[PDB]
């Protein structure tokens, strides 16, 4: 499974199981330029967020209601959408998954 | 260690 895979390679769910990750299958140079891109509002409120002009190639990854340290299950949602994420610093990155539309 | 950047990168990232 991707998502098993790459959350515990990613070291993500080596000490614990994360509920919910989102991977952005674009390079990285075109996901750090969204930081310049259509100013919203994070979801806390927050202004310093911004949505990306285009769809996206992301992968949802879910714990499942089974799901149990050690033994971290979760279901794998591929799909294309907008993402929003949350930027800081100088350069303006992003820091933060906010969602995707 | 781990800024906030490259802790996003090491999680969302996946080109």
């Amino acid at each position: 499974n991707y998502c098993n895979q790459m959350m515990k390679s990613r070291n993500l769910t080596k000490d614990r199981c994360k509920p919910v990750n989102t991977f952005v299958h674009e390079s990285l140079a075109d996901v750090q330029a969204v930081c310049s891109q259509k100013n919203v509002a994070c979801k806390n409120g927050q202004t310093n967020c911004y949505q990306s002009y285009s769809t996206m190639s992301i992968t949802d990854c879910r714990e499942t209601g089974s799901s149990k340290y050690p033994n971290c299950a979760y279901k794998t949602t591929q799909a294309n959408k907008h993402i929003i994420v949350a930027c800081e610093g100088n350069p303006y990155v992003p820091v933060h998954f906010d969602a995707s539309v | 260690k781990e800024t906030a950047a490259a802790k996003f990168e090491r999680q969302h990232m996946d080109s």
